[PDB]
């Protein structure tokens, strides 16, 4: 099991994840905050040869991309419109995760 | 390019295999393979911590001072999130392919066009790319990442991260940024004020505060982030806290976190190669590892001359070879293919 | 339907009673269903009089197993506000219960309201102490689970190495109560199985010793469970008392009706 | 209010640790 | 730890710098035979009142 | 005699064997002999003829069974130095072994010689794949136990995400092996009732049966553990290859005995 700084925060207290309405949509935090222009190089000048190495770090360390038993899904909600994944404004797009 | 980083290390340990022969005839398959992979695996450690993550966190890990058997390494899970996105943040739209020569090369996309990069959305899981056949090839991509800038360490994400991530059910692309807070709320991360307060750091009362810097400028994703969590700032988590904290570095939050990670790792590790009382390394066995930088992993497995690539790969500074043509962006490169 | 997942994201129901209790209910409500069936069948006036032994019969054998698989024996309830779980100094309001049976006990915890601190508070745990089973393997299972702090106080309260000697009295009067129960059911089938013979006498007497042996079930459960020193539970600011539950008086009921009704008939064929 | 604002500390020394819930812990 | 351990030891603690969650406070099996014989050592044959 | 502790301070007995395989051996001896006993009541010059069926059913019945709970299916064996135990650079020479037999597999480490390092190196451990044994959960007990280095590998060899698919091939194999065995084991039971009987025919033909079945077994695990991936076995400086080992071999020749005997039963009553 891996560690914890804090004591694990769960809606139920024990396994059930905290969201929505209580957090915001995971779509929409991500394009509220991660929406921006590309290009901008790095203040330190770091390389991505060094991004990647440190990926693989990563990879060496923890891995926690593997889905447990039993299959239990925390979908996220596409809100309507979406540029990406719900261009037709359909109003259901759910990616599954 | 994660595959190319580990082609480089499998080469590694296979030259250090040779190397091992050549010394020691007599020795066995299981003797140099031991031998090869002890090797390896100290000088993974020693590029990892102290030529990396000084060069990454801009903190350094205090002097080494033995192996602590009381001390828990594990894993924290909000390490897993802070270096997830504390990398992600710096991923490139495209990457080069550079010649020993100072030479970037033409990039042949699978559509059999030439651009002058290889776009990341394009590339995952890669089964085989045209321009991606052969060793010199990984060389290539080797030498044109250690010479490309990489993306500024801020709350931007390129959208072959943030828009065409691998889909791992049912679509194609992914949001990888809302993957990791989806994952963060199911492996029950903390706010990014109790994550604080359990850190020691000093208590964020405003919004403003969280990066004063980017307040300053005309960015307004701090009132756009505080008005999708209603103005609670105790409802704040821990990864977009850390996202909004980086300017230059990484945020205090992500750096304490994967600092105090890697201390424990350091520390709690019986096989860390400066710890003596496990007989892996003599004293002199231990200066030649710490002398060993990725630079010389890279020119001994690619077998090249050492003024091509900068003493500190990591890191491009002025007068290194072969500067990057420009800055990369989503201009000029191949459409992220649709999901 | 597909194309999203899970195909059924509805909760997942729970059981709402005992299991055991519920399949013997099932069991012998079946029994009573057929026999009702087959009632026009049954020919003549006697059919009333053979209804209530039937009947009788099959409640009579419930009974008996439903109060040797019932938890009900040594009931007390308390409503308290107590510490809930560990790295958390909030207190919650509930019923806190101990049901302690022939096997095991089993302790509530239910919350008042149930839903208190963003959690739901409804559970209902048991530690068996059956022959063949480890009641400190249960307990640190328990703990290393991180049941709430009422239920694990209760729990280790009928440890084996408690200082109050709860867990050996308990056990002891349990396993000599199901002893006893048993072989009442037991004799409760043979009398079913001897009334239909000729030699009705036998039959009345195999009832007299199915009633004999529940109250000797019942007398060696208080006996043994009287014996105890007074262990003082004490949870928040109120003490829980234990005393004979349900169970206890079915036992009673039952057993007083199998030596009435085996008197009975002794006594009739006597007279007739 | 309330007057034990505070986690009490448990006897058995359980839950002491926030991830090592065994460290300290009577039988360990 | 302030008081007692101090005067009997000689060593005094290092000033204290918070909670340490990932650090093992067990009681070592060394430990049992070092502070035991440490203690017995000082045992008087009798005691005043 | 008292005064001392313990009263009884010899050193504790291994069994010297495996203990279903003594079992086994222990019953068809009592059933011999009970025979042998009883040979002198067996009338005429029949006896004889009486004596060899007797031991031929006896041998097949034991040997069914016996190689049904062996597990003497693949075996292999080498001489090594290994690392023994964490903690410590120490090697030692033992040989390592490999017993795969229909429900688990039995790892041997014997040190050459058995005491080595100031231990005792005769290790016999077992790893069973059986329906409704959880192979993960032993060999996760194993590595909490603390068993040698080589034990261990040979195990995380046989667990069921290790990267070569040893494991579910053999236990597909051993699963349908031990039914097809159970079957003819079944098979010679009723051989041996209906001999008795006047229709010697169906006698022979069950023996028949019971050839076949022993014969099926023999191929189902022959090609279910010929189909896996090379999945190479080194330790130290040397390789484990396994093959097919006594089990193997012994339901072979049980199985060619029942068919011969099947046969030759037929043939004879068809020209007599
Ligand atoms: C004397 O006591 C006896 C023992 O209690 C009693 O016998 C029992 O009778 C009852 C019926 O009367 C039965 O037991 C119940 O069975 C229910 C169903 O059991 C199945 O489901 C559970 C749930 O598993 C899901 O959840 C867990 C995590 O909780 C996951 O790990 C699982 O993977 C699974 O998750 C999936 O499903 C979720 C459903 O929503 C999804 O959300 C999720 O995404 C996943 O898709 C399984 O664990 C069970 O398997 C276990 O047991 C089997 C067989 O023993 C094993 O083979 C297996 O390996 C497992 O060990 C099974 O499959 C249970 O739900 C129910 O459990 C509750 O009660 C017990 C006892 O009080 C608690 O210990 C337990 O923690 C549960 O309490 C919590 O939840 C309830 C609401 O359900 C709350 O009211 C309660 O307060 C508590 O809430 C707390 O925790 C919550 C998280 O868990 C949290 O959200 C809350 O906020 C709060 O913090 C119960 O066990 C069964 O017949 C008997 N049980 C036996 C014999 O063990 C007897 O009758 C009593 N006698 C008398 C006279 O009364
Ligand atoms: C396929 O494999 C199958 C599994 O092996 C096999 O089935 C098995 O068959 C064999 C017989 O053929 C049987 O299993 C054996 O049983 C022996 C006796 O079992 C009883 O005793 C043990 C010993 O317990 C004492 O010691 C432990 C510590 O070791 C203490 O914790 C105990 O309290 C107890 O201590 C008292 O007694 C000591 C005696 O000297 C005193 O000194 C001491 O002061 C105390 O007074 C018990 O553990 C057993 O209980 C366990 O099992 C039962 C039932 O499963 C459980 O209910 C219970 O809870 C326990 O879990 C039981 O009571 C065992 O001795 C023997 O064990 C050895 O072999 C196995 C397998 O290799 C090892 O895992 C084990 O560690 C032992 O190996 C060590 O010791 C031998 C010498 O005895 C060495 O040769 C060996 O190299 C190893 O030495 C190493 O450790 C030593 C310390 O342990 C150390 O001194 C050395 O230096 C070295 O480091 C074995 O289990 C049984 O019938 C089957 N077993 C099953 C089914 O589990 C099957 O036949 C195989 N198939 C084929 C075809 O071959
Ligand atoms: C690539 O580099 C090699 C030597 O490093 C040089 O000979 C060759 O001309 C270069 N290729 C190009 C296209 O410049
Ligand atoms: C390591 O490098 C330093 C100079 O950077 C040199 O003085 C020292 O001898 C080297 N150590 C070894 C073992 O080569
Ligand atoms: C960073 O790299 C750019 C080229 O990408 C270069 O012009 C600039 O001088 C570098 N900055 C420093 C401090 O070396
Ligand atoms: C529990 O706390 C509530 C709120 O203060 C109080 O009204 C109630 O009387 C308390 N229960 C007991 C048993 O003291
Ligand atoms: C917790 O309970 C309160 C009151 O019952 C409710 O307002 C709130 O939405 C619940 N959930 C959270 C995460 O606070
Ligand atoms: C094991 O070591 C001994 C001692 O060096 C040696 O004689 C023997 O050949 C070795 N065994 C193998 C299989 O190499
Ligand atoms: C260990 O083995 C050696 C040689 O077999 C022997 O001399 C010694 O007495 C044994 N015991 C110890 C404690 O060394
Ligand atoms: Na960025």
């Amino acid at each position: 099991r891996l560690q914890r700084l804090v004591p694990a925060s769960y809606a139920d207290g024990v396994y059930q994840p905290l969201g929505e309405p209580h957090l915001p949509n995971p779509r929409d935090l991500s394009n509220t905050i991660s929406r921006g222009p590309a290009g901008l190089a790095s203040l330190r000048n770091r390389t991505v040869l060094g991004v990647f190495f440190g990926y693989h770090v990563l990879s060496d360390l923890v891995s926690v991309e593997t889905p447990g038993c039993p299959a239990e899904f925390l979908n996220i909600r596409i809100p309507p419109g979406d540029p990406m994944f719900d261009p037709d404004q359909r109003g259901d797009v759910v990616l599954p995760f | 390019f994660l595959q190319a980083l580990g082609l480089l290390w499998f080469r590694y340990h296979n030259l250090w295999a040779q190397r091992l022969a050549r010394q020691h005839p007599d020795w066995e398959d299981e003797e140099l393979f031991q031998h090869a992979r002890k090797r390896v695996i100290a000088t993974y450690q020693n590029i990892a911590v102290y030529e990396w993550l000084p060069s990454f966190l801009q903190k350094t890990l205090p002097e080494y001072t033995g192996y602590r058997p009381f001390l828990d390494p594990s894993i924290s899970s909000e390490f897993v999130a802070a270096s997830e996105q504390f990398l992600s943040t710096m991923v490139p739209p495209g990457v080069y392919m550079r010649n020993a020569s100072c030479h970037f090369q033409g990039v042949i996309n699978r559509n059999s066009s030439v651009s002058r990069a290889l776009r990341v959305c394009n590339s995952y899981w890669s089964r085989e790319h045209p321009s991606l056949q052969s060793a010199e090839d990984v060389d290539a991509l080797l030498l044109g990442m250690a010479s490309q800038i990489a993306e500024r360490e801020d709350h931007v994400l390129v959208e072959d991260v943030r828009d065409f991530w691998p889909g791992p059910l049912k679509f194609s692309r992914t949001d990888h940024l809302a993957s990791c807070l989806q994952r963060g709320r199911d492996l029950g991360l903390p706010s990014y004020t109790k994550a604080r307060a359990a850190l020691g750091l000093s208590p964020i009362t405003r919004w403003q505060d969280i990066n004063p810097a980017l307040s300053r400028s005309n960015d307004t994703v701090l009132e756009a982030t505080a008005a999708l969590y209603n103005q609670d700032l105790s409802w704040l988590e821990l990864l977009p806290g850390g996202l909004l904290e980086s300017h230059r570095d990484p945020g205090p939050l992500f750096s304490t976190i994967v600092l105090e990670q890697f201390v424990r790792l350091r520390d709690g590790d019986r096989y860390w190669f400066e710890n003596t009382r496990n007989g892996l390394f003599s004293k002199k066995e231990i200066e030649e590892i710490r002398n060993t930088t990725l630079q010389d992993v890279l020119v001994a497995v690619i077998n090249i001359d050492p003024s091509a690539l900068q003493p500190n790969v990591f890191v491009w500074h002025k007068g290194d070879p072969c500067p990057q043509p420009r800055q990369l962006s989503t201009e000029g490169l191949p459409a992220c293919a649709p999901s | 339907l597909g194309h999203t997942f899970p195909f059924y994201a509805g909760p997942k129901p729970t059981f709402p009673m005992d299991t055991t209790l519920a399949s013997i209910i099932m069991i012998f409500l079946t029994a009573l269903a057929t026999f009702i069936v087959i009632l026009p069948g049954i020919r003549g006036k006697t059919r009333l009089f053979w209804l209530l032994r039937v009947v009788t019969s099959l409640f009579i054998g419930a009974a008996i197993l439903a109060v040797n698989f019932s938890s009900e024996w040594s009931v007390g309830q308390v409503s308290t506000n107590t510490s809930y779980k560990a790295f958390s100094s909030e207190w919650i309001s509930a019923d806190i219960g101990l049901q302690v049976g022939l096997g095991g006990v089993n302790i509530t915890l239910t919350g008042t309201p149930v839903q208190q601190l963003n959690e739901t508070i409804n559970y209902n745990e048991e530690f068996t102490w059956r022959l063949g089973e480890n009641y400190a393997e249960e307990y640190a299972k328990a703990l290393e689970k991180g049941l709430p702090d009422p239920v694990l106080y209760l729990a280790e309260k009928f440890t084996p190495r408690s200082p109050c000697g709860l867990y050996r009295q308990y056990r002891l009067a349990g396993h000599y109560t199901s002893a006893m129960l048993w072989v009442a059911f037991l004799c409760w089938l043979l009398a079913n199985v001897m009334l239909s013979m000729p030699v009705l006498v036998y039959g009345g007497y195999m009832l007299l010793a199915t009633g004999i042996f529940q109250l000797l079930a019942l007398l060696f459960f208080s006996m043994a469970t009287s014996l105890t020193s007074p262990c003082p539970l004490h949870l928040g600011a109120s003490v829980l008392h234990t005393h004979h539950g349900p169970a206890f008086w079915i036992t009673l009921t039952t057993g007083l009706l199998c030596v009435l009704l085996g008197l009975a008939m002794a006594v009739a064929h006597r007279m007739q | 209010q309330n007057p034990i604002s505070w986690e009490v500390q448990r006897f058995d020394g359980w839950y002491n640790n926030l991830m090592e819930h065994r460290w300290g812990s009577k039988g360990s």
